[PDB]
């Protein structure tokens, strides 16, 4: 669960 | 009078040594360059007129020709990168910066506009405008006790040009320029004009489109609550950039995302996730996907605000790109969430739409959905409810889709579907 | 927001 730009 | 001149006549007038004839020819050029259809920018450039206009910018003794040349050059600079470059190569940047301090408001405004076009070309001309010293006089124009005393169009043009100075990446604007501009941007973000608000939000969205240090520069100013307020606005030109800025901010650290949550942003997402404008729905679902990638207490605040049913809704029916953002939000949720949160997700009806989306052609959404299904099955394992979940997936028709994906071209989909079937079905 | 604007 990592951020997506 | 000065209407519908040929470029030949404009050249003849500008080449005369009569300042009044030059003024009339320059006004004719301005009117030609202000026409709706196909302004002959390239013809004016090829005529060699840019250096003359630039020299006219310096005629302090003849404000009308300053204004006419500034307008003509503004409109030349409004075109392609080659035309903007023609304006810059003529020496226009320092001349326009010198005009920023003109005692004539319409001339100062025109210089603001021209510098906005130049900076809007890209990061190189943006940084060149900055290096010539535009920020100090620009911000001095806004150093008044109450912005409401300024003319509306003047203030809108200043806000727009500042937003262009905040715009573009590779590289992003210089850190010191951003620090210099941000306070005036906060003030403008509290202004009442819808266009000023929209462009201030756009500027903030540019400044938050980057690494966590840029986001931090912005959030330290305390603007997140005002951004959430604007997120609740009725004007879509305001909601769009406000939502972009909030999404950018939640791409940062968990603490910055928490600043967004504490300001009350989640309470707006029932409307945003059902907004009739597809772009708003997509951006809001992307923002949600980055919030569900956060801490378990942040996932819990998503739950408490009743947003899981809205994610089920978007997954069930929405434009396909929004549905992909929702699939991402669900996979992040299941990757970071507790067992109780995941079972709640199942109780809200996620399985059926998640399985219906497995019929899509996009391989990445299939991978995302299979990862989410694996996470949900792992929670079920912890509860000894794997059989109920398998029966649910089989009843909605997902087992057929998974066994069909077993013959998928991509290796990851192949292997994940095989694992699911061999482990739970 | 537009990158560039022509004044008509």
């Amino acid at each position: 669960a990592r951020k997506r730009s | 009078g000065t209407v519908n001149w040929s470029v030949e006549d404009i050249v003849k007038g500008i080449n005369s040594n009569n300042l009044e004839s030059q003024l009339q020819a320059t006004q004719a050029a301005r009117k030609l360059l202000s026409r709706e259809k196909q302004p002959p920018i390239d013809n004016i450039i090829r005529a060699g007129l840019i250096p003359k206009f630039v020299s006219f910018l310096g005629k302090t003794d003849c404000s009308p020709i300053q204004f006419e040349s500034a307008w003509a050059l503004t409109n030349i600079a409004s075109g392609t990168s080659e035309q903007t470059k023609a304006v810059v190569d003529g020496g226009a940047i320092p001349a326009f910066i010198s005009l920023l301090a003109s005692p004539h408001a319409h001339i100062s405004e025109q210089a603001v506009w021209a510098l906005g076009n130049i900076a809007g070309d890209g990061s190189a001309f943006r940084d060149l405008v900055i290096k010539h010293g535009a920020i100090d006089p620009l911000l001095a124009l806004l150093a008044v006790p109450d912005l409401s005393t300024l003319a509306c169009g003047y203030l809108r043009n200043l806000t727009w040009t500042l937003s262009n100075l905040c715009r573009n990446k590779n590289p992003a604007p210089p850190l010191d320029a951003v620090e210099q501009i941000l306070p005036t941007l906060v003030r403008l973000l509290h202004h009442n004009d819808p266009e000023v608000l929209a462009d201030s939000c756009w500027a903030i969205s540019y400044l938050t489109d980057g690494p966590n240090e840029r986001i931090e520069m912005v959030v330290k100013k305390g603007v997140v609550p005002q951004l959430v307020k604007l997120l609740g606005a009725t004007e879509l030109p305001i909601v769009t950039p406000a939502l972009r800025a909030i999404g950018n901010i939640v791409t940062g650290t968990d603490e910055q995302t928490q600043k967004v949550i504490d300001a009350g942003a989640l309470a707006v997402f029932p409307s945003l996730l059902t907004n009739p404008k597809t772009n708003i729905q997509k951006e809001a679902t992307w923002t949600m996907s980055n919030i569900t990638a956060g801490r378990q207490d942040q996932i819990q605040q998503v739950v408490n605000h009743g947003l899981v049913p809205f994610l089920v809704g978007v997954l069930s029916k929405a434009d396909f790109k929004t549905q992909k953002e929702a699939a991402w939000a669900i996979t992040n949720y299941t990757s970071g969430g507790t067992v109780e949160q995941i079972v709640y997700l199942v109780h809200c009806g996620i399985i059926e739409p998640l399985m219906n989306l497995l019929s899509a052609k996009d391989t990445k959404i299939i991978q995302v959905i299979l990862d989410a299904i694996s996470n949900i099955f792992q929670a079920a394992e912890k509860l000894g409810e794997t059989e109920k979940l398998s029966i649910m997936i089989e009843e909605c028709g997902g087992l057929d889709k998974i066994e069909a994906l077993q013959r998928h071209e991509n290796e990851s989909v192949y292997k994940a579907s095989l694992n699911l079937i061999e482990k739970y079905f």
